[PDB]
Parts: structure tokens; C-alpha cells; sequence
């Protein structure tokens, strides 16, 4: 239509023929902002950057994003942005316009519900929720699957956690039987998922342990599988010692040791060795479990690790209680509660757009300065998210609005890198890493600190780690790298406060990624071959630049994993600087984690990948990211 | 089981 | 322990050893009642009664109904039954005392869920709920789930019906997606069945109507099927005309043709009819749907058969609403709203109990005196179960309170018409037949409206057929067989009200028939042998009175489905009297349930059974029910 | 379909 204010018209009056009901397209606030202010907006869009995309890119919008009238585009992508920044600024016409131009131009962008959703009459912006089970109780669990099903009506992941279902054979008062335990459960919750992703939080105390991580196995043991969900170990270090020390672990159903759930670290321990003694429950040696756990995720990838105590005891939400999971993805570190469903709320920062290519020459710089200005954008549009989303559920709306937790992301690191001509594994990789988790955890602690002058503090702010200055570095017993003064920020914290709980999630991008054309988010290069046939682009380049590109490559890069290792007419600098993900040491990638998470609020989804699999590997492997103190030691194996 | 290895 | 009193303390002060939860068997309410009164109630059992059951039924007790310590039997049988009489009638000493002779001398039983939950902790006596679907939401739909979860702890069939969510490819508002219907929806209730039977209703207008109908089916079309509930139709009259005549039916979502459900016959029809004109549906052959009927009725005995129409226009319940399922078992007509699920509260009068001979000779008469006083005492007992009685949901607890149904039964008829020496198809078992219906309707209605006197009239009472004088038969527009006072009772009725909103509803009596040792409920019987061995006791003894029994006659009854008709040492009359049900005229088990209709508040448990079946015979055998003003036109078809 | 038979 070229016209912004008439696509809106269009979207806005929609009517389902089908039915003769008005199916609006947009929310009355946002149209009624459109109109008031048609000839600013309207003549702000640049049309010229709908080709600053790429094909896959642009399709990628075009498949899914793009609002469709009768299953016809009636969106532009400028269109789409244009009305993402309106859904998150509402009146606020120059915040708008800056998110316009900022994301158009390609600095940052927000997570795929946000861009399905902003503006529309239910603005679902959200990715993700984690739910507690209510209560041991038929009660509980089916007032916990109603709002599983509702929070499934508009959709993102949920991450439940269920320590607190007694296990097979646990004792039901007035009847003669058994509880049926917790795969039972897990099918009930299966069912409604596929009928309305579902992620599952357990402790590897609970005596159903065993059946739990083998939820996602192939060979199908009748109705003792639940594949559709996924298992993630919520791992105390009691667990990891025991398994290392080749001593004995004790399973229980949460009736018969009840508040394992509700303590970490040391009280934990002291709480879970008093319970032993006490013969509450059933010893195994704590390496069959082990065993187990490396099998199942050797064959499914499956089970997720996210270390509990690490989690707990470095996470600025610990005046709220003791956290009992994490997300979908495995990067979110949030406090819930029967009343409290903690929200995910997403955006990632486009690393690559800050690549300056500064006087003369070969020489590329990293604008840090601008980095940290994109990132205290992004942390406020995640605020207005916080106030403008529609909430599926009242358990979600009070966690979020109480403690307004915010997750930070990015995207194309790898990218960054290769364009910067470093090699993932260099030492300049592993100081650039650094210096950008760095500006962004000192620009969206700023920016919130702003906000908190603003508005006021959170409302759990006051007994707050953050409070009495210890920020996430702290918690890692380190010093900031200091590209950034720390102090004044610290000082000012103190005073003032911060408007969110939490800042920082890198997340997995997944589409938001495939539509800016970046890898990713913190990850490396699966393939330098992509998909038809796209070659890694910067890769692409470089044999174009030694003219060896041909058919006569093309072939070989498709059959050969993508790799370009073992390739002749290749200089080594190029071979260090494509490595595949399967090419690096996995200790590296554990290595460069650890330097981000000092800087990391929440945690960061780690997929791991292994070439040649051995129990042996795999244990060093979790072992290496546990004693690096991880909070997330693995989201999915990828192998062979 | 070998906790120390080449990953 | 032979001490009732006894048995009571190791019962009440029973701890689970494994645990060390103290386990209670019995209430402190009957607990209290039992040690106050203990020497009147030790003195009154008479144990040489456990010796007046059979090896079977005995057995049958033993393995399900009497109490069990450590997986020992605690209870005899006269205690099981003097729990059960305390457990009704609380404080009341005399009518615990008397219930406890009727019961002991096999007059008549209560339903298993009074016989297990009687006098315990969590006394949940009622056999069935019939629930409402809420409404057409997720929320109704999750809402509603809870409900049948939280029934089916305590357990006892539920009937639930889904006219009111909407088929597939129905608009949902705010998404670009369709409803799925009502297949996967049943999916999920018959998971939770699965977790923690289930009858699911729906009228035939319905447009997942031809896939609610196969839900049974064998040839597993993966997950359209749900094998664990019983699909019954809801069938109005205007279906059944439009299949006879050969012309079409419309198939409707319910929002796209709202109301369907709340209404009947006329306003029903007209309503119907108008959006049919509207072209709100999709038109078929009605002969198409019902062809596909009675395939999946041959094929699996379901769906049930339940005449709409015939139940509202003839329920007492009328001034609630409309009724909208029957139950499990197709014999409770009861009205159920969202807030109201009807519950059953069933007990069975053990017919051959009044047969006397009486003047010397072979003559053996039928005592009606006796059988309208035992049916008294029933309606009391049941009437003392609505008050005494757990609710497991409080839907459930404001239905049973507001309109206070009962559903007295029988067993033992076919038993009743061989000791008299009756065939089943003959004019003295006719007769016979509604004389029984009759004198248990009037001392029913007789004993509920002294109830009325005592304590009030049922809430609803006023504004009901009954208080207009209009009595079940008259619905059925017939004048009583007359052997009791109409006139007097109705009368009584206008003037004072009865206790109860309905009363008589002859279920299946299926394991308390197993006890008492007869034949179930208003059947005849379906092999003149059952099971080990056991051949039809009256049979067994005319087959020894003749010298002719021996094992040249076990084999024979073996292998020729328990019939006796192609035996030659065999007289006329005796061929005659024990019929097996296959050998009698469907038509004249219409016939007969037609009769003792006009004297049933409900409905009945219908089973019809086809030897050589095919697709006339059926619609035959249905339409004959249906123009005979059946209720229930059939419960399960049996076939072979 | 026939309505009229002997069952
Ligand atoms: C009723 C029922 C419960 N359960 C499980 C669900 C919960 O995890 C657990 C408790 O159910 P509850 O509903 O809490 O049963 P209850 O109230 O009788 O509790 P208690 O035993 O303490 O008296 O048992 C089943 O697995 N199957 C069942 O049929
Ligand atoms: C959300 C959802 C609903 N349904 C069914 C359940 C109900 O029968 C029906 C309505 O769901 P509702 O929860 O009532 O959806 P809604 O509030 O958006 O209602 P409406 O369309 O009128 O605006 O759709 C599905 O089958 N699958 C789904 O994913
Ligand atoms: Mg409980
Ligand atoms: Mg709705």
C-alpha cells in the first residue's frame, strides 16, 4: 500500500468473512497513536531499508512475521517495525521513532513475540514464563495445568518445575492406593501442551529420577515416555561431589523429605545429609544415576544442567527465595511461586553493527561507545514492554510487575568476530568477549538506574544484593575488566536504586537472527554451509578473493560437513578464522562462557557439541563447567 | 568414571 | 474378632505401619455412635446370617466389599452391613437396626459406594454425577476437567455432556488458528480418567457428530479415537422423523446455531428449523448419520441411546430447565447446570425376597404389602445418604441438597418370574411386572411425601408436575394399573409436597446382585449357566427332579450358550421358563419396559441384545422403543 | 433403510 497510516487502516477494520465478525488487526490505543500522528510517522519510514535485508532473511518475515490480510502480506517490514515501536512506546512518539530507526537500521531487535504481537488488541510481547507447581494435590496440579493451558492460548515456552510431586508408590490418605508418581503426571501436562514448547525442572534427588531423564528416549516403552517436553536437571553440587567422589546419593519423594527444594548450597546439604541418616529414602551409588544422565543425553540430547546453588547463590534475586528453575532455553534465572509465574522478556543487541572500519587500511575497530548507548535503548524498550504487555495469566502480570526483570541478548558474536578476523579461540576473541558483556552490563544497569531515578526502585528492591552494592561480578569474587567505571555506577545503585531485578539473558535467537542475517547469538559456526546452497558469507569472500571459487568447492564444502580444515589451496589463517563449532575445544567455549557470566544477571543458554562421544568426555566436559561455576552447564548436546 | 580429560 | 464393636476399634485405630500415619477406617461420628450403644448393637447381629449367601457371592464380598487390616479381612459380613446401616442412619438406633434386618435377610442392598464408603471417614455413597461442560472455553473446558479429577478420587461413573463446545473449524477470536473440536478435547478427558468410567453425551446435530460416534471403533486411526468412554447420543425427536422420513439433517456448530440444547420438542424443532433456513450448517441425508449409528453401535455397542424429548417433556425435574444427559448407565434423568452436577444415589430391592407359599401345596403368591413396605424404608434410607453423603466437588453438594433425587431400583425379576414358574414373554409375567413398578412408585412417592411432612418439601418443589397433581403416568397420559390409592397420594402430594424430586431409577445392580445371589436387575437371563460351573440354580433343580442331570448335560449346557430349547428329555414348560435372553422376542422386552415406565421418575438401563443382527432389525428395534415413548431406548447393544 | 421388521 506504501503508507503506513493505511496499512494500519487496513489491519485495524479487518473483518473475518468467513464469519462477518470485525477481526481487528491492531489495538485501539495504537490506532488511535497512528492516526493522531500520521504525517511524522508516515513520512519517518525509509522504505530503501527493505532491501537491507537478504533473501532467507526477507522470507523469513514474509513466512511468519508480516501481519496478512487474506492470507495475503499486508505488512512491509518497515510497516512491521514501525508498528513494534509504536506497540512498545505507545505515546511516545521520539522513543518510537528512535527504535524505529534503530531497529530498521539494524542495531538491535526484539524477540519473535514481540514482534508478532506488538500492537495488536492481546500484545503478548513475552517469551517465555516459569511456572511452580501449586501444590501436591489434584487441586494444585490441575489448577497448575489450567494455567499452563491458558498461558498456551497466545503461546511462548513454559519452564515448570515439579520437586514437589510425591513420588511412585507414596503413601494417598483415605485410600488403599499409591501415588502414580510423576511420568503420569508429566502425560497429563503432554496431552494438554499438544491439545492448547513445555520445559521440565527437577532436582536429581526425586525419587522418580530415573524415569524423568528418559522422557525424551526413542525405543518406546509404552506410556513411560513424554516426548513434546523436555527434561532439564536442576543439579545441587551436593549431587556433582558425590558423583566425583564416587560416594552414594539417596532418593526421595518430597513427602517423606520435605524442603529441598526451598534451600541451596550449605543448608541444603545440611537439611539432605540429615534426611540420609534418617533413612527416609533409597541409596544407589551416585555414579549409576551419573551413568544414566549421559546416556540419556548421549541419545536425546536430553537432559538440560543448570547448577542450582550457582543459580541461587549469585543471583541478584535471592532476597525473594530460593529459585526452582530456569526457562525453556536455560537462560533465565527467575524467582517463582504458586502466585508468581515469572515472564521472560527479550531483546537482542546486533553485535556486528558496531564494527567501525576507522582510518585507512586493513583496520576495523569496535565502537564500544555505541554499544553501550544501543544497549541502554534495548533496556528501556524491555521496561515498556514490562508495563504494556498483555499478561495471559494474573501470576505472570505480579511477578513481572513486582520485581521487573528485563533479559538482555545478542546476536551475531561469531559474525563479529569473523568480520574482526579473529579466530574464535584467539586471545583477541577472548578479550573482545569480555569488553562487550562488559559495556552491556554497565550500560543496562545504567539505563535501569536512570529509570529507578525516574519511577522508583522495584518493589523488592530494598534487601537486594544490588542494594548493598554487590553487583553480578562481585558474586564471581572478581574485578570487572574496567572499561567502564564501576564505581560511579555502584554508588549511584545504592543511592537510587535500579528500576529491574535483573538485566542480562543471552538467549537462543533462533528466527530473529535468521532475519538480520547473523549466526546465532554467542555461538560459533555450525557449518561455514548453510541450506538450495548459501555459503558462510564471509568465508565466501575470501575464496572469491583468491579466486578458488567455483563448482569445484561448492561440492566439496556440501560434502564435508561444511568444514574447510584439509582444504589445499587454503591459507591457515582463513582455517583458523572458519573453524566449525565442531572444530573448537569445548573448553574454550566453557572458557569464554565463564568470562561472559561474571557479567551475566541471569545465565546463558551453552549448547555443547561433540565430535566423538565418550562417557569420559562428557564427564569432563560438566565437570570443567561446574567447577568454572556455571549456572547453565548445558542446554542441549549436540553430537556425532 | 574419568573426571580430567581431553574435550 | 465375632464382636461388631470390636471390629470397629481395630478399624477406627488403624495406623499404616509403613508410614506411621494413623489411618482411620472408621468416622468419630459412627465411631461415637457404635461405643454408646454397644451392647444393643453387639446383640443384635445375628452372624448365622454370613452362611445365607452363596460360595460366589460371598466371594464377591470377601475380595471387594469388606473391610481389610494388613490385607486381611476384618470385617464379616454382618458387620460390613451393620456399618452400612449406621453409616445411613447415624443416631437414629431403630432404623439402623431395622436396615440392618432387611439388609441381613436380603430384602433389598444399597449401591457399592454406599457398601465401601458407609460409616468411614470420607463416606462417598452416591454411584454417579452427571456434569455440565461450563462453557465454551478454555477456562469451562479446564474448570470442568478439575471437576471430573477431583470426582474421580473418591470415584463412582460420571456422565458429562458437550453439546455447548464448538466443532471443528470453528473461529477463535485472536488467533489465526480454528478450534480443534471435540475428538481432541475427549482426549484430554480421557487422559485425566486415565491419571486418576466416563459417559460422554451429544445431541446428533452436533458437526464432530460421525467422529464422536467411532470413539470406540476397533481399527485405530490414531488420535481420533478414545477407547475408555462411552459415547451416548442425545436424541431428539425431530433426528429420529427426519431418518424415518428420508430426508435431511443439518450438522451445526453450537455458536454458529446457539441454544439447541436449551430446549425440546417444539420450541426445539422451530429453532432447529429457522437455522437450517438460515443455512447456519452443513445438510446431509439423515440416513447417512444414522446408517453410520448403527455401524458403530453392531461394531461396538456404543453409542448409547437416550430419547431427549421423552426425557424432558416427562421429567418432574422440568421446572429446572432442560435436561441436557443421563448418566453412565442411561437410567438417571437429572437436570445439571455449571454449578449443579446431579448426583445418583442408588439402592436395589431384591424382588424374590416377597414370594410366599402360602395354603399348602405348589401355590406360591407374590407379597405386594411387604414389597410397598420395604420400598419405604429404602426411600428413607436414600434420603438419609443425600445428608450423610461426602460431595467430592460442591456442585455436586448444591444439586443433591436443592432437588434431593433418589433412584431406587430392583433385582432379581427374572429370578421373581421362574420361582413362580412365569415365562418371561407370558401374560401372568406382564402383569406381574407392573404390578411390582406400581407398588414400588406409590410406596416411594408415599414415604417421600411423609418425608415432606416431617421436614419440608424439596426447594424446587413448587411449580413441578407433581405439585400441579400431574404424577409420572399421567405424563404418559394412562390411568395406573389401581392395585394402590392414587387418588389418596396424590392428594397427600398437592397438600404437603414430597422430600424428593424423583425416585425410581432401575440401574444396572451389576456386584450387588453377585451378593445377594440373583440375576441382574429387570433382565432376564443370559445363560442358563455361568462360569469353574455353576448352571442356573432353578433350572438345576428341575433337571434333578427329572433324574436327567449328570455330567451328559454339563458339557451339553456348556457348549450351547446355557439354552435349553433342543434338549429332548426336556417338558415344554420348561423351555418356556428359562428362555436365555437371546431367545427372547426383543420386542416383548420393549414391550415390558414400556409398562413399568409410566411408573419410573427416571429412566432404565435398557440393554438389548441381537442374535443375527443386521442394519433393519436395529432401526426397527430402535424405532420401536422410540414411538413406544422409551426414555431410554438402549444401553448397550449385545450382539452375536 | 426399513422401519417395520421382526426382531
Ligand atoms: C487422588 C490421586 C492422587 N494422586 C497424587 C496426586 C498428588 O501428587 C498426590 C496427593 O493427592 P491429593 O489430592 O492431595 O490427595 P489427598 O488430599 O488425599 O492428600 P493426602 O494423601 O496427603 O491425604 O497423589 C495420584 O497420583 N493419583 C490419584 O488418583
Ligand atoms: C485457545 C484454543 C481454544 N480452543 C477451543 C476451546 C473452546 O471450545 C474454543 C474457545 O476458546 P476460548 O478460550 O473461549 O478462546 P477465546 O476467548 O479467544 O474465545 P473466542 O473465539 O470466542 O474469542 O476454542 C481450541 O480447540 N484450541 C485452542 O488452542
Ligand atoms: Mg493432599
Ligand atoms: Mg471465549
Amino acid at each position: 500500500t506504501k503508507q503506513f497510516s493505511k496499512v494500519v487502516e487496513d489491519l485495524y477494520r479487518y473483518v473475518n468473512a468467513a464469519t462477518g465478525k470485525p477481526a481487528p488487526m491492531i489495538s485501539d490505543d495504537v490506532y488511535n497513536i497512528v492516526m493522531e500522528n500520521k504525517d511524522k510517522l508516515n513520512s519517518a519510514i525509509v522504505y530503501d531499508r527493505d532491501f537491507q535485508y537478504s533473501y532467507f532473511g526477507f522470507k523469513t518475515l514474509e513466512r511468519s512475521y508480516l501481519l496478512r490480510i487474506n492470507g495475503q502480506v499486508a505488512e512491509r517490514p518497515q510497516h512491521l517495525i514501525m508498528r513494534v515501536a509504536l506497540g512498545i512506546h505507545g505515546r511516545d512518539i521520539e522513543a518510537a521513532l528512535e527504535t524505529y530507526n534503530l531497529m530498521s537500521l539494524k542495531y538491535f531487535t526484539h524477540a519473535s513475540p514481540t514482534l508478532f504481537n506488538a500492537g495488536t488488541p492481546k500484545p503478548q510481547m513475552s517469551s517465555c514464563f516459569l511456572v511452580a507447581m501449586k501444590e501436591d494435590s489434584i487441586e494444585g496440579i490441575y489448577d497448575t495445568l489450567k494455567e499452563c493451558a491458558l498461558i498456551s492460548k497466545t503461546a511462548g515456552g513454559i519452564g515448570l518445575h515439579i520437586h514437589n510431586i510425591r513420588s511412585t508408590g507414596s503413601y494417598i490418605a483415605g485410600t488403599n492406593g499409591t501415588s502414580n508418581g510423576l511420568i503420569p503426571m508429566i502425560r497429563v501436562f503432554n496431552n494438554t501442551a499438544r491439545y492448547v514448547a513445555f520445559a521440565l525442572y527437577l532436582e536429581p534427588w526425586h525419587a522418580d529420577i530415573f524415569d524423568f531423564i528418559d522422557i525424551r528416549k526413542n525405543h518406546g516403552k509404552e506410556e513411560i515416555r513424554a516426548r513434546d517436553l523436555f527434561p532439564a536437571l536442576w543439579i545441587p553440587d551436593l549431587f556433582m561431589k558425590r558423583v566425583e567422589e564416587n560416594g552414594t546419593w539417596t532418593l526421595f519423594s518430597p513427602t517423606s523429605a520435605p524442603g529441598l527444594s526451598d534451600c541451596y548450597g550449605d543448608e541444603f546439604e545440611a537439611l539432605y545429609t540429615r534426611y540420609e541418616k534418617e533413612g527416609r529414602g533409597k541409596t544407589i551409588k551416585a555414579q549409576k544415576l551419573w551413568y544414566s544422565i549421559l546416556e540419556a543425553q548421549t541419545e536425546t540430547g536430553t537432559p538440560f544442567v543448570v547448577y542450582k546453588d550457582a543459580c541461587n547463590r549469585k543471583s541478584n534475586q535471592k532476597n525473594l527465595g530460593v529459585i526452582k528453575s530456569s526457562n525453556l532455553c536455560c537462560e533465565i534465572v527467575e524467582y517463582s511461586a504458586p502466585d508468581e509465574t515469572a515472564v521472560c522478556n527479550l531483546a537482542s543487541v546486533a553485535l556486528p553493527a558496531f564494527i567501525e572500519t576507522s582510518e585507512d587500511g586493513k583496520t576495523s575497530t569496535y565502537n564500544f561507545k555505541k554499544l553501550h548507548e544501543i544497549a541502554k535503548v534495548v533496556t528501556r524498550n524491555l521496561n515498556r514492554v514490562i508495563d504494556r504487555n498483555y499478561y495471559p495469566v494474573e501470576e505472570a502480570r505480579k511477578s513481572n510487575m513486582r520485581h521487573r526483570p528485563i533479559a538482555l541478548g545478542v546476536q551475531g558474536l561469531a559474525d563479529t568476530f569473523m568480520l574482526l578476523r579473529l579466530p574464535f579461540d584467539s586471545e583477541e576473541a577472548r578479550l573482545l568477549n569480555i569488553q562487550i558483556f562488559e559495556t552491556i552490563y554497565h550500560a543496562s544497569m545504567e539505563a535501569s538506574c536512570e529509570l529507578a531515578q525516574k519511577d522508583g526502585p522495584y518493589e523488592t528492591f530494598q534487601g537486594s544484593p544490588a542494594s548493598q552494592g554487590i553487583l553480578q561480578f562481585d558474586m564471581w569474587d572478581q574485578k570487572p575488566y574496567g572499561m567502564w567505571d564501576w564505581d560511579t555506577l555502584r554508588k549511584d545503585i545504592m543511592k537510587h536504586g535500579v528500576r529491574n531485578s535483573l538485566t542480562m539473558a543471552p538467549m537462543p535467537t533462533a528466527s530473529t537472527s535468521q532475519i538480520l542475517g547473523y549466526n546465532e547469538c554467542f555461538e560459533p559456526v555450525t557449518s561455514n554451509m548453510y541450506s538450495f546452497q548459501v555459503v558462510n558469507p564471509y568465508l565466501l569472500r575470501d575464496l572469491v578473493d583468491l579466486g578458488i571459487w567455483d563448482e569445484g568447492m561448492k561440492q566439496y564444502l556440501i560434502t564435508q560437513n561444511g568444514s574447510i580444515q584439509g582444504l589445499p589451496n587454503v591459507p591457515q589463517e582463513l582455517k583458523d578464522l572458519y573453524k566449525t563449532v565442531w572444530e573448537i575445544s569445548q573448553k574454550t567455549i566453557i572458557n569464554m562462557a565463564a568470562d561472559r557470566s561474571v557479567y551475566i544477571d541471569q545465565s546463558h543458554s551453552l549448547n555443547l557439541f561433540l565430535r566423538a562421544p565418550t562417557m569420559g568426555k562428557l564427564t569432563s566436559m560438566h565437570f570443567y563447567g561446574w567447577k568454572k561455576g556455571l549456572k547453565t552447564g548445558m542446554y542441549y548436546l549436540r553430537t556425532q | 568414571f574419568t573426571f580430567n580429560e581431553d574435550f
